[PDB]
């Protein structure tokens, strides 16, 4: 295929380079480690109003104050 | 009268659309709906939608080009009739005119009007919401949610287009 | 009285605007139009002076009859000066185009283009050189910038 | 109070361009080995003035075969749409700060075409309607290449406002990241223009003059103004897109200043190019875009919507 | 030689130096010394609205400060 | 409802009209198709963005799109009627009368 | 407001620049100049006689593929969902559609013009 | 025949779209998400034979929400009734509603 | 939020107040009267507030947003 690869390179470079730019784009995202900090940094982002919940008297996970230590923190996208 | 901005655009509309409707020539049709289109992408800037406005106004400024081309290469006539060259289309664009203004001058007497729904006289700004949208405007989140939400949307279309391409191809081959 | 100074004043800014953007017609017929181009050559540069050619009589200020008018070509120049918006100015150069030169005896040719279209200027030569085409240019310009118009209407 | 600011824009647009021909006449003569006008006045500085009061003093010629109420329509379409597509670029601040002015240009762009075309075929000439067909095609074949090169461009800006394109930009260049779309776009606004070697339209060697051969003076001054104010509005804008300079909020005269000379560069470019290629043929222009730029233009449209996702680089919409 | 090329090139910096800028002193005209502010999203309108009726004078730049409250 | 449906409604059955009564000539038919693709893009748009459903937002669009996938396919059945005949008439195309 | 202000601005200073064009110098009309341009000789037939077009098939493909990448125009604002892999395979797709039936095109010689 | 292959295979295709009241990107709720919530909890699986006179309160509430007919009727009254009185001269605006109203914040 | 509940509260009540002295004299007539069936409290229509106001006010509230520049 050594052959095949270096005539259409020598007669047709724009669609070698278009070919090998489309198959990195492909191939790419699915091997990098840094697609999940895309989807963390995407659903990080407060568009909407953090609306409160009642206490009912048992709910050890959501803080009573933003200062709380208890809750999703982003100390990671501030190192990143 | 600056409150009836909808209304008057909407009149320039259903003007340009009596105008190209009654099919002079296809030079001034696809000037009458080049004018059309402008005021509709007006209209729906308007009611807020600036992205789909200037997205149909692109979208029919490119297909009147290539309909301009087509018509020039090859539905023309010796004399084309612009708009008072033939009694039929300048009769037929009077009565559409008179029609038209007939109904603007009867829905801004009572404000009301009986065709065959019912309509109001008010100006459009009282259906307005009295409310804010926050950091992102509807339309463009609307749109935009078409790829995490609309792959059975995205995969008919891209499908249709591509069969649509080949069906181009094989329509005007000849043998 | 001072409407004549200023219609005077007036006919010089539009004469001084007509004579510094002459925009002749690309216009040629034989060797006079190797020397009118020679005249557009570096050494000379006609855009100097604003002299700019163009292609179309109706975006062409004068037209310059460089070569032999003859019988088959006079009603195709009569109907390209026609079209040419007023005003309009005709420089004739070469003994062809002012009175057939070597051909004035032949029996298709035009003894001169005056016959044909009204003349301004008569460059004489075979060819006339580059410089002679420059000065005739020079004097066209002098003979744009004495007009009277806007006077002669003021006084009619 | 609006319409001082409105003026302030539109009248030194018009001295720019008036200016623009002097300086195109100049330099392109200089760089033929010879010398531009400098008889007028002070070294020519009087010569887009001249040109200016000859055309308007000159007969108006309108045809008899022609429609005229197009005729008259096509030069006052092209040069209103010269004036208002000027208004959505920052200056650092645009005159209207539209929220979707890339697609307001691209439609108003994409508006103008239909000047040139109603201009060929309202005069009833064989050159005009050749000169209105060869803008069809050159409309089919560099606006889907040109509308992909913006998209895939603006990937990294994050909206389609131009007035955050400086802030995206405020780091390093676009330039840098995406040099292939930047060379693509150049020729794009090359051939937008109708400028050499995509001239194709006014072609003054396979036509008389296209479709204003029969525009005589003064209708015929509206496409030239039309035309140089359009190059000046793409160096413009090409500036805008990769070439992003420094803005001191404080100090909008150094972004001024900065974006005037770069875009004096530009125009520089432009005639640097009209002067040293031969004219394309309008078959060959048609199979550049759409065979040799078009597939590129898709798999880099297709890396960068792939990249920023890559390296967690998704930039703000707001 | 080749500069006589600068001086009319100059004059079009000129004439691309006039318009931007002024609309920057327009915008610092109007607008009491400040940026023209920007309502890209119906949240800024809000506050810019906020602000007009906050002002007593019907004038979003009238700046009213701390002092106002008690 | 409104005023500016009532338009938008009146200019879809201006075209209705315009198309439905043929002039001789295939192009104007197709400029009426376009126009009432406009017109109904217009009035599902106006409705959409007056009610605010979002998610809709993809319709109006993606019905665009199927606009072509007759308008284009109607130019591409000219081209063949332009090579049978010189012109597009349609008081040509009655070979199907017997 | 300020944008129809724009336009009419704009609109006007461009439409006065033919009534002083037409009004303001001296004219002279006959029946020899206003003539079409046809270099000196009168032209054979019209200029509304048909003109018999080479690239059609590249316009209707112009036609569809306007569209088709108008689609893609909201890939920015797409960036901004929560639903990150699902949209970067649907544009992947529509892309690699778009590919494919350029490629399908440029193989079955559409590209190339008539005669 | 309507060969329901979505809710035999559990696929979902094109139900997010059909009401307005389903999941909206970032919550963004319709101006009659209310009406049209409590048109569909009255009208389910009780069948629409049922559902056309069972239910007809909530459903002619949704539809004064979707189109607002009889608020511009009754604007239209109020407003005629105020140019008229206005035109007989006796009534007069308020200063509130005149421009001098010094709204809340 | 607080601040937009008083305001359109407010301009409720002044709206209400207003329209009992417009209308006296009409027939048949009922002041306040609701066009929906049920009790729960809806969202006002701009038609609702702006209704007896002047046009600057109209033309800032409901096209002040999409016709700044
Ligand atoms: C804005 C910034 C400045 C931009 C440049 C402006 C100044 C320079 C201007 C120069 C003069 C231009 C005059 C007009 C020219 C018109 C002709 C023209 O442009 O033709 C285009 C020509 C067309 O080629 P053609 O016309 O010769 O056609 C050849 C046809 N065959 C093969 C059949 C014989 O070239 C292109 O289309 C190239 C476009 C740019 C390519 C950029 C590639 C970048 C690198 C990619 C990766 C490569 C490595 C491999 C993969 C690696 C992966 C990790
Ligand atoms: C943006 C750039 C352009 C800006 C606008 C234009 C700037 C210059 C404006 C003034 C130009 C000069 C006047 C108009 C042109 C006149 C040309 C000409 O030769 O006219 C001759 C004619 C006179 O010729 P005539 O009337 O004797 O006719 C001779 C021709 N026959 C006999 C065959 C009919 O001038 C006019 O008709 C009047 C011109 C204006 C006179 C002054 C008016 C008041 C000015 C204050
Ligand atoms: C007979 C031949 C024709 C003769 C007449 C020719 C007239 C001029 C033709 C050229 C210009 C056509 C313009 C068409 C509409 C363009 C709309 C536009 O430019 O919108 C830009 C901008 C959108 O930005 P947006 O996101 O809405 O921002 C709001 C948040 N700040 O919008 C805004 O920011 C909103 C500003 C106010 C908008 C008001 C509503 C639209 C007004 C349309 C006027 C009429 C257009 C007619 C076009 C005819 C075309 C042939
Ligand atoms: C109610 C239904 C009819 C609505 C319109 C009525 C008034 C206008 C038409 C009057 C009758 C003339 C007519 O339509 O003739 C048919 C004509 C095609 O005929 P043609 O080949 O032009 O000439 C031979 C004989 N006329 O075809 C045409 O004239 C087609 C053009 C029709 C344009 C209609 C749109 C204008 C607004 C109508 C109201 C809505
Ligand atoms: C009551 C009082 C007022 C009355 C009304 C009149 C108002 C003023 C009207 C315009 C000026 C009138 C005078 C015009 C020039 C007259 C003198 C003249 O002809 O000078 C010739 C001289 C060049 O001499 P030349 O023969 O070329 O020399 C050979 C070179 N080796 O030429 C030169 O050196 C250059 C001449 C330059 C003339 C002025 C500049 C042009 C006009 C600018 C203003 C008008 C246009 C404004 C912009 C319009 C849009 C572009
Ligand atoms: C954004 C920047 C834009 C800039 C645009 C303008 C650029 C160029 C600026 C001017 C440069 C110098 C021009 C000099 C022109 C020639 C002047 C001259 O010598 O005129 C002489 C002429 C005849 O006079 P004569 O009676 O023969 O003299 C006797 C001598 N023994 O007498 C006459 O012709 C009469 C007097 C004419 C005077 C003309 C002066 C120049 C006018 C230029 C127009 C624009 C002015 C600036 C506008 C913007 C700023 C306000
Ligand atoms: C899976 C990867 C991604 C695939 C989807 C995304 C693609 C993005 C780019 C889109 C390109 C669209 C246009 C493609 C057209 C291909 C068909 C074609 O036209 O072939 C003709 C050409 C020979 O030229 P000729 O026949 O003379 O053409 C007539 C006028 N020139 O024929 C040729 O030159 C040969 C073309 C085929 C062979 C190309 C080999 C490229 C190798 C690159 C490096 C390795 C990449 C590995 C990935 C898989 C590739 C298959
Ligand atoms: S005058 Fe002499 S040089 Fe000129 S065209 Fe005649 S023969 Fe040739």
């Amino acid at each position: 295929v050594a052959a095949f690869l270096k005539n259409v390179w020598a007669k047709e470079p724009v669609l070698v380079a278009s070919f090998a730019i489309a198959g990195l784009a492909v191939i790419l995202p699915t091997l990098s480690p840094y697609t999940k900090y895309s989807l963390m940094i995407n659903r990080a982002t407060p568009y909407n109003y953090p609306v409160p919940l009642r206490d009912d008297g048992n709910m050890p996970d959501v803080p009573s104050h933003p200062q709380d230590p208890q809750g999703p923190s982003l100390e990671w996208l501030k190192r990143l | 009268m600056m409150t009836y901005i909808v209304f008057i655009l909407s009149i320039i509309f259903v003007m340009g659309f009596v105008g190209f409707s009654s099919k002079p020539s296809p030079i001034y049709g696809g000037l009458g709906l080049i004018v059309s289109g402008g005021v509709g992408c007006g209209i729906v800037l308007n009611f807020g939608g600036s992205f789909l406005g200037l997205m149909v106004f692109l979208i029919y400024l490119g297909g009147m080009m290539v309909v301009f081309g087509y018509t020039t290469a090859m539905a023309t006539e010796q004399y084309p009739e612009v708009w008072v060259s033939n009694k039929v289309v300048l009769g037929t664009f009077i009565t559409g005119l008179l029609m038209e203004f007939l109904m603007v001058y009867y829905v801004l007497k009572d404000k009301e009007v009986e065709i065959v729904f019912k309509f109001n006289g008010m100006g459009d700004w009282v259906i307005y919401d009295t409310g804010d949208s926050g950091f992102f405007s509807e339309e463009a989140m609307g749109i935009a949610a078409l790829y995490s939400y609309g792959t059975w949307l995205v995969i008919v279309t891209g499908w249709s287009l591509l069969i649509g391409v080949v069906v181009i191809m094989e329509i005007t081959r000849g043998n | 009285s001072r409407g004549e100074y200023v219609v005077a004043k007036l006919d010089d800014l539009i004469n001084w605007a007509r004579r510094s953007s002459l925009w002749p017609m690309t216009f040629g017929l034989a060797c006079c139009a190797v020397e009118m181009m020679h005249m557009a050559a570096p050494r000379y540069d006609m855009d100097r002076f604003g002299v700019v050619f163009r292609a179309s009589p109706r975006q062409s200020d004068v037209m310059i009859v460089a070569g032999t008018l003859t019988n088959k070509m006079a009603p195709a120049l009569r109907k390209v000066y026609d079209q040419m918006p007023e005003p309009r100015y005709v420089v004739s150069m070469g003994s062809c185009a002012n009175g057939g030169g070597y051909y004035h005896y032949s029996y298709s040719v035009v003894r001169g283009c005056d016959r044909i279209v009204p003349v301004d200027i008569y460059v004489p030569g075979c060819p006339p050189t580059a410089e002679a085409l420059l000065y005739g240019i020079l004097q066209l310009q002098k003979k744009i910038k004495r007009e009277k118009r806007l006077r002669i209407w003021y006084r009619r | 109070m609006f319409m001082i600011n409105v003026l302030t824009l539109i009248i030194p647009i018009l001295l720019a361009v008036a200016f623009l021909t002097l300086v195109e006449r100049k330099v392109l003569g200089y760089m033929q080995f010879r010398k531009g006008p400098n008889v007028v006045g002070p070294y020519g500085l009087l010569q887009p003035i001249a040109d200016a009061i000859k055309l308007f003093i000159k007969e108006p010629l309108r045809p008899a075969t022609s429609s005229i109420s197009m005729f008259i329509l096509a030069p006052i379409l092209a040069l209103t749409l010269a004036l208002t597509m000027w208004i959505p670029l920052p200056m650092p601040y645009p005159l209207i700060n539209m929220n979707l002015g890339v697609l307001f240009m691209l439609a108003m762009s994409s508006l103008a075409v239909y000047s040139i075309l109603w201009s060929g075929w309202a005069s009833n000439s064989k050159y005009a309607l050749i000169g209105a067909l060869r803008a069809v095609a050159q409309t089919i074949s560099y606006e889907v290449t040109l509308a992909i090169i913006l998209l895939s461009v603006l990937l990294m800006n994050g909206s389609f406002t131009l007035s955050t394109l400086i802030i995206t930009q405020e780091q390093v260049w676009l330039i840098f990241p995406a040099w292939p779309l930047a060379m693509m776009w150049f020729i794009s606004t090359l051939a937008e223009t109708n400028r050499a070697p995509f001239d194709l339209t006014e072609g003054e060697s396979e036509l008389v003059s296209g479709f204003n051969v029969e525009y005589a003076a003064g209708p015929f001054a509206l496409f030239f103004m039309a035309e140089y104010a359009n190059i000046i509005m793409m160096n413009i804008f090409t500036t805008t897109l990769f070439l992003g300079a420094f803005h001191n909020p404080y100090m909008p005269e150094l972004y001024t200043i900065n974006f005037t000379i770069k875009s004096l560069l530009l125009s520089i470019t432009f005639l640097w190019i009209r002067a040293s290629y031969p004219r394309f043929r309008y078959d060959q222009l048609m199979h550049l875009l759409w065979k040799n730029f078009l597939p590129l233009t898709l798999a880099l449209c297709m890396w960068h919507v792939s990249l920023p996702i890559l390296l967690s680089s998704i930039p703000p919409q707001t | 030689m080749w500069f006589e090329v600068l001086p009319g090139i100059a004059v079009m910096g000129v004439c691309l130096f006039i318009p931007g800028m002024a609309t920057a002193r327009i915008h610092r005209f109007s607008n009491g010394g400040r940026e023209k502010r920007v309502a890209h999203y119906s949240y800024q309108w809000y506050l810019m609205e906020r602000d007009r009726r906050v002002s007593g004078v019907n004038r979003y730049y009238v700046s009213k400060g701390l002092e106002n409250i008690d | 409802m409104s005023l500016v449906y009532m338009n938008i409604m009146m200019a879809f059955t201006v075209s209705l009209t315009g198309l439905l009564m043929y002039r001789s000539h295939l192009m104007s038919s197709l400029l009426c198709l376009e126009g009432m693709m406009l017109s109904l893009f217009i009035l599902a748009t106006l409705m959409i963005l007056n009610s605010h459903f979002t998610l809709a937002s993809m319709m109006p669009i993606i019905l665009l799109v199927f606009a072509a996938c007759e308008a284009a396919l109607g130019l591409s059945l000219l081209v063949m009627v332009s090579n049978t005949y010189g012109t597009d008439y349609v008081q040509n195309l009655n070979l199907l009368q017997c | 407001m300020n944008l129809m202000i724009t336009l009419l601005t704009n609109f006007t200073l461009a439409t006065l620049l033919v009534t002083i064009a037409f009004w303001l110098p001296q004219l002279n009309v006959y029946s020899e100049k206003t003539s079409p341009y046809e270099c000196g000789f009168d032209p054979m037939g019209s200029a509304r006689l048909p003109f018999s077009m080479k690239f059609f098939l590249v316009a209707i493909t112009f036609l569809l593929f306007d569209l088709e990448i108008a689609l893609l125009l909201p890939l920015p604002w797409a960036s901004q969902t929560t639903n990150l892999n699902t949209m970067l395979t649907m544009a992947l797709l529509l892309i690699f559609l778009l590919a494919v039936s350029l490629a399908y095109e440029w193989t079955q010689k559409g590209l190339e013009w008539t005669e | 025949p309507f060969f329901d292959v979505q809710k035999k295979l559990g696929v979902d295709l094109d139900h997010w779209m059909t009401i307005q009241s389903a999941e909206q990107p970032h919550r963004i709720p319709a101006r009659c998400h209310a009406f049209e919530k409590e048109w569909i909890e009255c009208a389910h699986g009780i069948g629409s034979i049922r559902a056309e006179k069972e239910c007809k309160i909530e459903f002619e509430d949704f539809r004064e929400c979707l189109l607002r007919q009889k608020t511009m009727k009754r604007l239209n009254a109020i407003k005629r009734q105020r140019d008229k009185l206005i035109k007989e001269g006796k009534y007069t605006p308020p200063p509130h509603h005149s421009g001098q109203e010094d709204l809340r914040p | 939020q607080a601040e937009k509940d008083r305001r359109v509260l407010q301009m409720l009540r002044e709206n209400l107040e207003e329209e009992a002295t417009i209308m006296k004299d009409v027939p048949g007539w009922k002041v306040g009267e609701s066009v929906f069936h049920t009790t729960r409290w809806v969202t006002p229509m701009m038609g609702e507030l702006y209704g007896l106001r002047t046009g600057e006010e109209i033309l800032s509230s409901t096209y002040g947003f999409i016709w700044y520049t």
